[PDB]
């Protein structure tokens, strides 16, 4: 009956808004034990357990931007499981002031392909060429995941962002296999592209106008970042990752919070939203369902909300007044 | 003025006018155009039109713009084009690889009197339109296998970083925001990155910040205004995308940004929105996305005082008051009164 | 890969398709049970007068399926088993039956064990008639060597697979001479010079039907075209007890289809609670045994098999006065134990 | 079948492509030879900027082809090797050449028999170019697992049906190790664990080279990507006399494109019937032993064998005076007395 779930805290704010999940967890006494991590290149040993368990949590880690700096090992840790699937969802909530209202928009990215390939040299001196790899078989694979995943939560739309009029090859076959692919199977839904740039601006002006947006791994970061805003900032979206055999759980915006390390002023609404995903997930869900009503009505209910929403409480006293409104329910 | 894509003046010595090519363009080109014709003779701009004509034509296969065309606007170091259709070559790009035109300037401002969802978004944004993602470069590496090469190279980031640099400083603005993905672009971006950090220590009244483009975003959305003080330099894609979204803040579409295309000697100012063929004709068309890339022209070409004139009076100005403002802002008035409604304010 | 299983992160998504009669409940049963036993499968789950192309669709998808029986009309338009029309446009030729009596029930004849592999596609079920002239009617029934070496490699090979020593062809090959003359030999030729291990045998199907009933121990595995297969199926039904306790399984080269083994409606008894879902559950089982799982299926097995072993608590026609829903509650139950 | 080689009543149908250069005089010889010797094929003959389209669309039809070599432009806007346009299009994706020495010819190094296979469709031929910035070149050079695995077993095969003990696979791989390492691996990985009957071993090209100059007779048969076989090819197409003397053919799964071993154009002497047939009609006999004739082949070999061997009467490059004419009539005469 008990599950052993991997965790990996990770760098910034990680370390204290798992801690906020641990706590909620064993407050609703749920059967799970972590098998908890901490790390150069031990991103083995993050692997090898999810291997072994099959089911993680975790925050994010840091990436340097020097040159000799060590590479994602967030995109390492996926493509090393092959995680090929990212799912952020961008649902407004009700205790939360944000300029347009009433949003519901999901945002599917490739996780193991396309800018984030990392293959990149410099032929000569000050000349830098970086290759950016799109292939039929992993996009097959995104583009069935996304329609699978609309149909199995009755999403109505899904649409290819991309920029194949620019880069025809590339983005184009990416739009042509997942179009392709939503007419001759899936064909209760609606297929459409949309170029990103045009995307982006559409999201940020008009944003109720989209359903499900399934994207190459950059276009994901960027419209990824607009759905963060718009419904309030990181701290209140959850995601998962998903590959054949593994899934792993983490905050749908994807920010360190590096800045804010130790002072106990985070947001654990994404780490805890994505935990309850995590929940549904490997069946529990009498829990899931719970224990995200009880963050849901927390912070509608005004004050006691953490300070990026607007209010003056610490993580530490936000965590309470769930497992506070829990203890009652 | 930046001194990067420095105008060369020279008035036509004959007539005390300066000479720039027009190129209407098709659809609500040619309203939109002898509208701001007409604005400019009124404020007694130093500037006669010398209209050309940049249907393409196909010298190898590659489309090549027009004899007439070119001459007029190697001549004239300037033009101020309106929109045109989809004529084998994007129109647009060899209308930048014959030119030289390097460099897109995008701004995005609130406009008085038009609401908007976001408020006091006020940005500037300089692009690179050489290279990168957008270089021709793809390869099928086998059957199922695609390559897309972005290219990013010093002399072209160099350039542009610079026009940032020098743009920042001539719009008095102190911060200038390089926009980058070096965590896992490491070589790629972090070449543009690396060479605005060391061409920053030659503009030491500026200061250089470093963004990704995650928080680039992030951060612009949810508060435009903490970029008030900006200008934006990035790699071609990123430009692309950050710039159509800083427009869908600024006013919710496109039809009121300007863009500027900087090139070496030569510059292009064009308006943003497309050719509207269907409003063509009936007089409902609006100016003030065109019109304020002829105040960026202006202020290129050196005439502050006209520009300031034309923008910060007029136009600018005459749109508040619903009985003015075109049927794309809620207003009434027509390309006509528009332009008439204009100029008694000019 | 895109031609195994539907599966997420650990989550397969495998086809519901509940069809009429005691579908409806008997399915539910293995929800019940396995949501309770927390298998890591999510239904899609179809319902349905030719969106037999919805269920086909899906299961292309997700490639395997666990189903009930949808009913068949007997009238002139009527619109045609679309049992069968599933089967068909999915290619999954081979139905396996497994006949094989349980300790807790009162037969005729006991321990008992034999399997019935029939094809799906062709045969009698090919639903080729016409009338020439009015009141003369003729049924063409096709038999292809492509389609007969195909179900007779597959039986053997499931013969070889689950330790299987002989395997009978059923035919009527001394009066259709050309068919079922045709599949007799396929049959027999390729378990002689592949598959030589194990025991091939013919048996008329007349005769067969008549030892099946008489003295049913010496089968072992039977192969048989469409029709034969529907008769020594309910003879064999019969044999262990009922149509309620029969594991049966469909099988093509991409796709697999679970179902009762022994194909009755039981549209009498809709929504009454009486049913019984030995049959469903247990093919259920063999459903995981083939996605891999089977730590579970070995184990809900036993439950269900040792529930009814164990006398009252069991459903109506086993001889207990229990209903489908107590039945599946003592499974869950005895699991929860384990 | 609709895939074996056109056949109309005994009568195949083979496609004929002379090319440019010697080609259209090299041909001609084989034709002569082959109505000579009343050889039951007919020949569907084609000439040609890119209706190579035209060549490709006749060899699916015929399924075999025997051809000579087309030129290719050096400057800039010329249209590209086309003779390799046909491979690719065929996915002919093996080359064999064959480097055998001959009775008659005055050679450096003698009694010399090694086989050179290369892949046709990758590598450096790939045909993957771009310049970034003016001045800079980068041409892109795949290696694909697929491709390799499928040459790698190719040569083999090969070894195995033509009793050939050794097979070497030829490399750079210490420098290009991604590329090359591919391949090196690949080849003596699956000749490990399937052929361990024959000899695999690896060498690095540029020692090749100089080992093939020095002491061919060490070598077997060379597995080598698209670059590394036409060099190791010229080295032996010299070894051995010249590249009038080596009979090659190119194989896809589907079609068999038979040609010349060593690719060589003769431009130079188009007209003047000084060129040497041996190339052509010696792949000519490979292509008779592949749509099964052979008593023709077995026959007709002997014919170029002896003449060669015997002294005068032999064409120029050989050290003989006789024109392509008289060679091709010796062989004929030779022929009517066998
Ligand atoms: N736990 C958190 N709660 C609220 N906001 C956060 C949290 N972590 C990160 N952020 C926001 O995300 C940004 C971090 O992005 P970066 O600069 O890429 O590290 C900061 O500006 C924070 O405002
Ligand atoms: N799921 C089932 N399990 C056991 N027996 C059944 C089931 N369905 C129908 N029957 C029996 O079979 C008879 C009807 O069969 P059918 O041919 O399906 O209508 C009824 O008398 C029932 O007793
Ligand atoms: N039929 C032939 N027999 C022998 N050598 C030939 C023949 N045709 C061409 N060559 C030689 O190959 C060279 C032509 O090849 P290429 O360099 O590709 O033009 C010439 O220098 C000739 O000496």
């Amino acid at each position: 009956g008990r599950f052993t779930v991997t965790l990996i805290p990770g760098d910034g704010v990680g370390k204290e808004i798992t801690d906020s999940v641990r706590t909620i967890f064993e407050a609703e006494n749920i059967p799970i034990d972590w098998e908890t991590i901490n790390i150069k290149e031990g991103v083995y040993e993050a692997v090898e357990s999810l291997k072994r368990n099959k089911i993680g949590l975790k925050g994010l880690w840091h990436t340097p931007a020097d040159q000799t700096g060590h590479g994602s090992l967030n995109v390492a840790l996926r493509k090393q499981l092959d995680i090929y699937a990212n799912v952020a969802l961008f649902k407004s909530l009700k205790g939360v002031k944000t300029r347009i209202p009433d949003i519901d928009l999901i945002v599917i990215r490739e996780n193991t392909e396309g800018e984030f390939s990392g293959l990149e040299h410099e032929s000569v001196p000050g000349v830098v060429e970086s290759l950016k790899v799109m292939t039929r078989p992993k996009t097959e694979r995104i583009a069935r995941f996304a329609f699978d995943f609309a149909k199995k939560y009755n999403r109505k739309s899904v649409t290819a962002v991309h920029k194949a009029n620019i880069m025809k090859l590339g983005d184009g076959l990416f739009r042509n296999i997942i179009t392709e692919i939503g007419q001759k199977e899936y064909p209760d839904i609606d297929v459409s592209s949309i170029i990103v740039d045009n995307a982006s601006m559409q999201a940020v002006a008009k944003p109720h106008q989209f359903d499900v947006l399934v994207t190459p791994s950059m276009y994901g970061t960027i419209l990824g970042n607009i759905g963060a805003a718009l419904i309030g900032g990181p701290g209140l979206v959850a995601g998962a990752n998903f590959g054949r055999d593994y899934a792993v759980f983490e905050p749908g915006s994807r920010h360190v919070g590096l800045d804010i390390k130790g002072q106990n002023v985070a947001n654990p609404t994404a780490m805890i939203l994505s935990s309850t995903l995590m929940l549904n997930h490997l069946g529990l869900n009498e829990y899931a369902t719970r224990i995200s009503k009880a963050v849901h009505e927390t912070i509608a209910e005004g004050k006691h909300t953490t300070r990026d929403i607007g209010g003056s409480s610490s993580t530490t006293d936000f965590t309470n007044e769930i497992i506070n409104k829990l203890s009652t329910m | 003025q930046p001194s990067i894509g420095r105008y060369t003046g020279k008035p036509n010595p004959s007539t005390g006018k300066y000479t720039v090519s027009f190129i209407e363009g098709d659809g609500i080109g040619p309203e939109i155009s002898k509208s701001v014709k007409k604005i400019f003779s009124a404020a007694n701009v130093p500037i006669e039109w010398e209209s050309c004509d940049v249907s393409p034509i196909f010298v190898n296969g590659l489309t090549t713009i027009p004899d007439p065309a070119v001459q007029s606007i190697t001549k004239n170091l300037v033009a101020l084009k309106g929109p045109l259709a989809t004529p084998h070559r994007s129109l647009n790009l060899t209308l930048r690889k014959t030119f030289g035109l390097f460099a897109n300037v995008r701004p995005a401002k609130s406009i008085e009197g038009f609401k908007t969802t976001y408020e006091n978004v006020d940005l500037v944004l300089i692009r690179e339109n050489t290279e990168g993602e957008y270089s021709g470069i793809e390869h099928i590496v086998c059957p199922g296998v695609v390559q897309s090469i972005k290219l990013i190279t010093r002399d072209a980031s160099e350039r542009v970083i610079r026009y940032a640099f020098e743009y920042a400083r001539a719009i008095g603005r102190p911060r200038v925001i390089v926009v980058h993905k070096s965590t896992i672009q490491r070589l790629a971006d972090g070449l543009f990155v690396n060479v605005a950090k060391e061409l920053s220590k030659e503009y030491p009244d500026l200061t250089l910040e470093t963004e990704l483009i995650d928080n680039s975003v992030l951060k612009v959305v949810t508060n435009p205004s903490a970029y008030t003080d900006a200008v934006s330099v990035c790699p071609n894609l990123y430009g692309d995308i950050l710039s159509d979204l800083n427009s869908g803040l600024s006013a919710g579409s496109l039809g009121l940004t300007p863009s500027a295309n900087i090139g070496h000697k030569i510059s292009i100012f064009e308006a943003v929105h497309g050719s509207a063929p269907d409003i063509a004709g009936q007089d409902k068309a609006n100016p003030t996305a065109l019109l304020l890339s002829s105040v960026m022209m202006l202020n290129h070409m050196g005439l502050t005082n006209h520009a300031d004139q034309i923008q910060n009076a007029v136009l600018s100005t005459i749109a508040s008051g619903p009985e003015n403002r075109t049927g794309d802002l809620a207003g009434t008035a027509t390309t006509s009164s528009f332009t008439e409604a204009v100029i008694k304010r000019l």
